[PDB]
């Protein structure tokens, strides 16, 4: 996943 | 003039009862004997020269794995100890339970015999050893490769180990009937490769040295006894291919003896048969557990 | 009570009798024991064989008539040795060269650079183990000289549902540029192109950062990501990380399929998934990466 | 005397063939064990060289 | 063992  | 007959009639008549027993368990194992064991060996993915690249490619479970000393000879299955002593032993000789027959001629014990690996019950791969020789070439091979050691393990039927490390081992290839030399011996086992049965003095003591002997089995006479009767023959008497003497001090691949103790009446031929390691336990004691395994000296 | 002396004679001989018949059944044994001998010096078989064709690839080997599925031995061009592998062949002569495979998370996944390096699980002639080849062997396979390849990615949940991602002209960098992972384009496949990335909603730029092409090749132990943390062992696993992934083949196998936030102890999505085709919080029930020579794909 | 002499061989006949079966039932167990290793199984079974030792030494007594 |  995106880690923002 | 007395009761005599009577003790010599109730032997005979119970010996032809053995004799019948022996008969029926030798008769039933040969139909057992129509269908072979089986195992199934998924192969690690993790390969090198021997166990100790292996284990520093990342290989740190001890297992089968599939091994390739030289681009020479194709990869070969060993069993690999990641565990003993920093892992990274490829072992070249196993006994813990009698299942394999060690008593064969030059050519096997050239190719090499036994089970490398079994189920580890229920898993796919293998991951316990079973019994076996390496074989003498891919020993010689491996042992020229570099400066190699030696880890002998031993325990008896009460639980006890004991250890005969030789930081030196080599052994040269055919054409030198494989040829033994160690050094640098350290451990607790006592040094039986190079000084001999602890339990014997001078003449008698030196010619059960086996380092600096070459190889023998029932088939091929090599061992340091000189005679002329066929049947005095280190390996026919004493079970085995081994670098015999006159004979040894040390019988790793000796007859598998259920229990340990035995006695030269047991011994098909009175020798002191069996996986015996004199400077412990004696001469007529039989290892419950014994192996051979090797790596790369730092 | 002892009898007379008239019958020492033939109680005498009686035994004399038994005793050579005894010593007769004995020759008898003895020679029996000898032929149970010869029947006790095979080993155990073992059912895992190795098949003798070998070649470049498995495609190679595919070529010179191998026609059933197993363990073979490969040797590309620029490798020093030769390696075992499992090599996948159909009814058309294409022989797929299988790198990646989880079907019931009994490996874990969790290694250090080196374990990607060299590989790690097993390998079976049935195709039902677990296992990563290796990225030494994947850059080896992929970089031959004038042969382009292409990589196949097979997904499946716990529905039975399977789908696929191709990707043309697939590359493994060297270990100098960390097995960085390269393709000319997405080649098409009901899976979704999971490698180009993928909008989380989470920033302007998810796409981007968690795109794979042209990314490098990231262990716990050794950091090549594009995040100033470390994606590798927060998911604890090998891949080629951004910040972090819209795909990630290699992470926690999670039994059911379903998995969430909770499940984890950071409290990332970690689990086998594929943004494409399936949520991220949807662990994948059976993986599979394999590579073949691209001019083999359908014409 | 006469069946003195056939008695005597009797002994020496018997002594040795306690000490050849005793040696036998070994090399049997043995040998049947090593089976394990490559057949579908090994007879289980246990020795009771009891049972030849005591007729051992139970012959010897009578011999003198 | 040996054998003298
Ligand atoms: C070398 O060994 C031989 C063989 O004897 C056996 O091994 C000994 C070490 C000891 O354990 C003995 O009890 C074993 O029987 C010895 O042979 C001797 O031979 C002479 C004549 O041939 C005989 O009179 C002796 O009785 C034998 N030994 C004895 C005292 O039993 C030999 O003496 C041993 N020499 C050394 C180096 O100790
Ligand atoms: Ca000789
Ligand atoms: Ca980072």
């Amino acid at each position: 996943g995106h880690r923002p | 003039i007395p009761t005599n007959l009577r003790v010599l009639r109730s032997i005979l008549e119970n010996l032809r009862s053995k004799i019948q027993k022996l008969e029926s368990d030798v008769s039933a194992q040969m139909e057992y004997c129509r269908t072979p064991c089986t195992v199934s060996c998924n192969i690690p993915v993790v390969s090198g020269k021997e166990c100790e690249e292996i284990i520093r490619k990342g290989g740190e479970t001890s297992e089968m794995y599939l091994i390739q000393p030289d681009s020479s000879v194709k990869p070969y299955r060993v069993y690999c100890d990641m565990n003993t002593e920093n892992g990274g032993w490829t072992v070249i000789q196993n006994r813990q339970d009698g299942s394999v027959d060690f008593g064969r001629k030059w050519d096997p014990y050239k190719q090499g015999f036994g089970n490398v690996a079994t189920n580890t019950d229920g898993k796919n791969y293998c991951g316990l050893p079973g019994e076996y020789w390496l074989g003498n070439d891919k020993i010689s091979q491996l042992t020229r490769m570099g400066p190699t050691e030696l880890l002998i393990e031993m325990e008896d039927w009460k639980g006890d180990k004991v250890k005969a490390h030789y930081g030196g081992f080599t052994v040269q290839n055919e054409a030198n009937k494989y040829q033994i030399s160690v050094n640098k011996y350290r451990g607790t086992a006592g040094n039986a490769l190079m000084d001999g049965a602890s339990q014997l003095m001078g003449e008698n003591r030196t010619m059960t040295i086996h380092n600096g002997m070459f190889f023998s089995t029932y088939d091929r006479d090599n061992d340091g006894w000189l005679t002329s009767d066929p049947r005095k023959q280190c390996s026919k008497e004493d079970g085995g291919g081994w670098w015999y003497n006159r004979c040894h001090a040390a019988n790793p691949n000796g007859r598998y003896y259920w229990g340990g103790q035995y006695t030269w009446d047991m011994a098909k031929h009175g020798t002191d048969d069996g996986v015996v390691w004199m400077n412990w336990k004696g001469s007529w004691y039989s290892m419950r557990k014994m192996s051979m395994k090797i790596r790369p000296f730092f | 009570y002892e009898a007379s002396i008239l019958t020492h004679d033939s109680s005498i001989r009686y035994l004399q009798e038994i005793y050579n018949s005894n010593n007769q059944k004995i020759v008898n044994l003895k020679e029996k024991v000898a032929q149970l001998e010869a029947q006790c010096q095979e080993p155990c078989k073992d059912t895992v064989q190795i098949h003798d064709i070998t070649g470049k690839d498995c495609q190679d080997i595919a070529n010179k008539g191998a026609k059933q599925s197993g363990l073979y031995f490969i040797k590309p061009l620029k490798a020093n040795q030769q390696f075992l592998v499992y090599c996948e062949i159909d009814g058309s002569g294409n022989g797929w060269t299988v790198f990646q495979k989880r079907l019931d998370g009994s490996v874990d996944f969790k290694k250090n650079w080196i374990q990607y390096k060299e590989g790690f699980g097993h390998l079976s002639p049935t195709g039902t183990t677990e296992f990563w080849l290796g990225n030494e062997k994947i850059h080896l396979i992929s970089t031959q000289s004038a042969i382009p390849y292409a990589l196949r990615v097979e997904l499946e949940d716990w529905n039975g549902r399977t789908s696929t991602a191709d990707y043309a002209m697939f590359k493994v960098g060297p270990e100098a540029d960390k097995y960085r992972l390269t393709y000319a384009y997405f080649a098409g496949g009901d899976a979704g192109d999971a490698f180009d990335g993928f909008d989380f909603g989470d920033a302007p730029s998810a796409k981007f950062f968690t795109s794979h092409n042209g990314m490098q090749f990231s262990t716990w132990d050794n950091d090549n990501d594009k995040f100033e943390g470390n994606c590798a062992e927060q998911d604890g696993s090998g891949w080629w990380m951004n910040k972090c992934h819209a795909g990630h083949l290699n992470g926690v196998y999670y039994q059911g399929g379903t998995y969430s936030k909770a499940s984890t102890p950071n409290g990332y999505d970690n689990g086998i998934i594929w943004a494409t085709w399936k949520t991220r919080w949807y662990s994948m029930k059976k993986t599979t990466m394999k590579i073949i020579p691209f001019n083999r794909l359908t014409i | 005397i006469e069946k003195v002499q056939h008695i005597q061989l009797l002994q020496k006949n018997v002594r040795a063939q306690l000490v050849d079966m005793k040696r036998l039932e070994v090399d049997i167990d043995i040998k049947i064990r090593s089976c394990r290793g490559s057949c579908s199984r090994a007879l289980a079974r246990e020795v009771d060289l009891k049972d030849y030792e005591d007729q051992q030494k139970q012959l010897e007594q009578v011999i003198a």
